[PDB]
């Protein structure tokens, strides 16, 4: 068996579950981004001119 | 106004009613006028003091 062969396998589905879980995870922390970044724009552009007026 | 928001809606409060203000102030120099010379007028039905020869 050549060095890094097939061999064996188990259940695999509980941990593939939960990688496809916390994938989704991030998944929806940078669709958090998505707003979590305009609402700091929408007061980027609302501060910064308000402070030059 | 250039400042991008300050919505039209309170700056034509401003726009009229400054002329507004304006206009109301000259109105009462016209009153001015009219009661200088309503005064002089005034003192001017006070020529019989002597009845003059």
């Amino acid at each position: 068996v050549k060095k890094g062969d097939l061999l064996a396998e188990i259940d695999s589905t509980t941990q593939i579950n939960t990688l496809n879980t916390r994938k989704a995870a991030l998944a929806s922390y940078q669709a958090q981004l998505v707003a979590r970044k305009t609402a700091y724009d929408v007061a980027l552009s609302n501060y910064q001119r308000l402070s030059k007026l | 106004y250039g400042q991008k928001a300050t919505s039209l809606d309170t700056l034509n409060t401003a726009k009229a009613t400054l002329n507004n203000a304006k206009a109301e102030m000259d109105v009462v120099q016209e009153n001015i006028k009219q009661a200088e010379i309503e005064v002089n007028t005034a003192e001017t039905n006070l020529g019989y003091t002597k009845i003059t020869s």
